[PDB]
RNA sequence: UCCUCCUAAAGAGUAACGGAGGAGCACGAAGGUUGGCUAAUCCUGGUCGGACAUCAGGAGGUUAGUGCAAUGGCAUAAGCC
RNA sequence: ACGACCAGGGCUACACACGUGCUACAAUGGCGCAUACAAAGAGAAGCGACCUCGCGAGAGCAAGCGGACCUCAUAAAGUGCGUCGUAGUCCGGAUUGGAGUCUGCAACUCGACUCCAUGAAGUCGGAAUCGCUAGUAAUCGUGGAUCAGAAUGCCACGGUG
């Protein structure tokens, strides 16, 4: 976890873009290079799609996955079995 | 009923700490206690208690702010 | 008979007004209480058996019923006429003095007890219900027990139907749901 | 004896003996008996009874048997049910804060196990 | 050599290298009598219990059983304590 | 383009096998209290004592030092008094959940660390094999290099012997 007094983290180039987005309200899937951001509460109820090593993949957002950041619903290598 | 085969069978007191006095028979023989008494029992008061959700907004807003 | 002495003068208080009746003989009544612990596992040992025929002897002071197989079959190395089970069946008095000791000390007293669901009537209003362990009726000695082996309590009544056999248990704040 | 849902043994002392129920190690086992007024080395036998009286009080502020499994498999399964990479990691049976698993996996991966 | 149904033509009987099957024992009760009881099977509910152990009603009514082959019997049971 | 800049992944995946090490399987030992004796190193974007807040990692304030001056720094094994009584154990700490601290643009794949829970596998280890001839093997702690944070290995010095 990070030190609490900083505050959490989140990219200025995705946060003014989400505060857009929320503001023009269109579900054509925001796609992003950023998977480190904790996911903010007026990020419920979005699709976003965060780069995963190949491509995006689609997330969407709601109210359970607040707490976490952008990467545990992008997994990254693939594997199915030997 | 037979008149043998059967146990034996005595009043015997099954109070609670709660303070719930009450008399049973059976073959326990001892002065046998209670722990657990259901006139104020966690059932009708006190299951409610492991539910424990939250709303993450409120997870999130409880520990700092913006 | 002190539940009985509750019954007969203030739940028919109850199960008159609520459900149109003109006699004392439409409300159900309870019928019996009966006790199965069975032992499938008796093959390896009599003791397993008597003990099994002893330990819930112990519970409602009644010596139970060996009762055998019915018929046959070839898996589970039965034969007609293996004694595997054990009975006690309760009527009248006794059959209160019993469902006192369930209802009041044994039924909070079950490890992770949340109430016993609300569907167990078999379309008839005739119960079922089934412990999972024995020392949670509270007459056993602690570390006086060989295994650990419920039984199935089957409270049978005059009830008729789901909706109208129900009520007579939940009249005694039977801890549903 | 039995405190809170299940039972305790006698013989051993009250500091080890009440840590025999599941949620209480050697901290809590001695802010029990630290804010109920006992002492550490008399057994559960040769106490009085109002002392479990209200050492009965006492523990049940915390969460304990019931209400600390349940939430425990509350969380994995939360974890589960969304897609997290710790979710991945339970539904799969493998380590999940991050152990080399080209070797020594195998207390997640339970015994060793040829082809 | 003996036993059961069919060919056998509505009574008995009626054959062939014709069509199918069982016996050459058992039982000190599995016998006499008194008293009492009633099935196979599936649905539904239930401690480990599963499609099939035991327990509860409930449908249904000999579709079950006879120490063994069939055939004929069998509730007054000749079935089961 | 086999050149060159950038974001995100990757070397860390796992049905398995081998090699090297650490921690144990306990009484010559766990836990709690008091009590003595070392050596060799390192430090300015650095080492950071005193004092206060915190259960604890540590944030708060600001002296001291290019150092036989100041710091890191308390040695641990041991000795004394308790507790423990052969149990998967107050043995062992694996794995998992909840809450936190720090360096750092940033700890999701992947950081160390502290607290509250959880308490697996293991009762001296098969054939075969490894190191050592005196301050040696066996156990015990401390420092350094690389390094913003991050070694149970590497390189050093002593304590019992
Ligand atoms: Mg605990
Ligand atoms: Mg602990
Ligand atoms: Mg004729
Ligand atoms: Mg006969
Ligand atoms: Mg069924
Ligand atoms: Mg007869
Ligand atoms: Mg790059
Ligand atoms: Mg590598
Ligand atoms: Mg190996
Ligand atoms: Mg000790
Ligand atoms: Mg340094
Ligand atoms: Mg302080
Ligand atoms: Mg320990
Ligand atoms: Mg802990
Ligand atoms: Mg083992
Ligand atoms: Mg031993
Ligand atoms: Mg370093
Ligand atoms: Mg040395
Ligand atoms: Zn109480």
């Amino acid at each position: 976890p990070r030190s609490l007094k900083k505050g959490p983290f989140i990219d200025l180039h995705l946060l003014k873009k989400v505060e857009k987005a929320v503001e023009s309200g269109d579900k054509k899937p925001l796609r992003t290079w950023s998977r480190r951001s904790t996911i903010f509460p007026n990020m419920i109820g979005l699709t976003i799609a965060v780069h995963n090593g190949r491509q995006h993949v689609p997330v969407f957002v709601t109210d359970e996955m607040v707490g976490h950041k952008l990467g545990e619903f992008a997994p990254t290598r693939t594997y199915r079995g030997h | 009923m037979k008149k043998d085969i059967h146990p034996k069978y005595e009043e015997i007191t099954a109070s609670c700490s709660c303070g719930n006095v009450m008399k049973i028979r059976s073959t326990v023989g001892h002065d046998l206690n209670l722990d657990v008494c259901s006139k104020c029992h966690p059932f009708f008061t006190g299951k409610q208690r492991d539910v424990a959700t939250g709303g993450r907004v409120d997870r999130f807003n409880k520990r700092f702010n913006i | 008979a002190k539940l009985h002495d509750y019954y007969k003068d203030e739940v028919v208080k109850k199960l008159m007004t609520e459900f149109n009746y003109n006699s004392v003989m439409q409300v159900p009544r309870v019928e019996k209480i009966t006790l199965n612990m069975g032992v499938g596992e008796a093959i390896a040992d009599k003791k397993l058996l008597d003990n099994a025929a002893a330990d819930l002897a112990a519970i409602s002071g009644q010596k139970p019923l060996i009762t055998k197989a019915r018929k046959s079959v070839a898996g589970f190395k039965i034969r007609q006429g293996y004694p595997i089970g054990c009975k006690v069946t309760l009527r009248g008095e006794r059959m209160w003095e019993f469902f006192e000791r369930l209802i009041t000390i044994a039924v909070p007293r079950i490890r992770d007890f949340r109430g016993l669901s609300a569907k167990s009537f078999d379309g008839r209003g005739n119960y079922s219900m089934g412990v999972r362990e024995q020392i949670i009726f509270p007459e056993i000695d602690y570390d006086k027990v060989d295994r650990v082996r419920g039984l199935d309590i089957t409270i049978t009544t005059t009830a008729k139907s789901d909706e109208e056999g129900r009520a007579l248990l939940a009249a005694f704040d039977f801890p549903f749901r | 004896a039995r405190i809170a849902g299940i039972n305790i043994p006698d013989h051993k002392h009250a500091v080890i003996a009440l840590t025999s129920i599941y949620g209480v190690g050697k901290t809590r086992s001695k802010a029990i008996l630290a804010a109920a007024g006992i002492a550490e080395d008399v057994k559960i036998s040769e106490l009085s009874e109002g002392q479990i009286d209200t050492l009965r009080d006492e523990v049940a502020k915390f969460v304990v048997e019931g209400d600390l499994r349940r939430e425990i498999s509350m969380s994995i399964k939360r974890l589960m049910d969304l897609g997290c990479y710790r979710g991945l990691r339970h539904r799969r049976g493998l380590p999940v804060r991050g152990q080399r698993t080209k070797t020594n996996a195998r207390t997640r991966k339970g015994p060793r196990k040829p082809i």
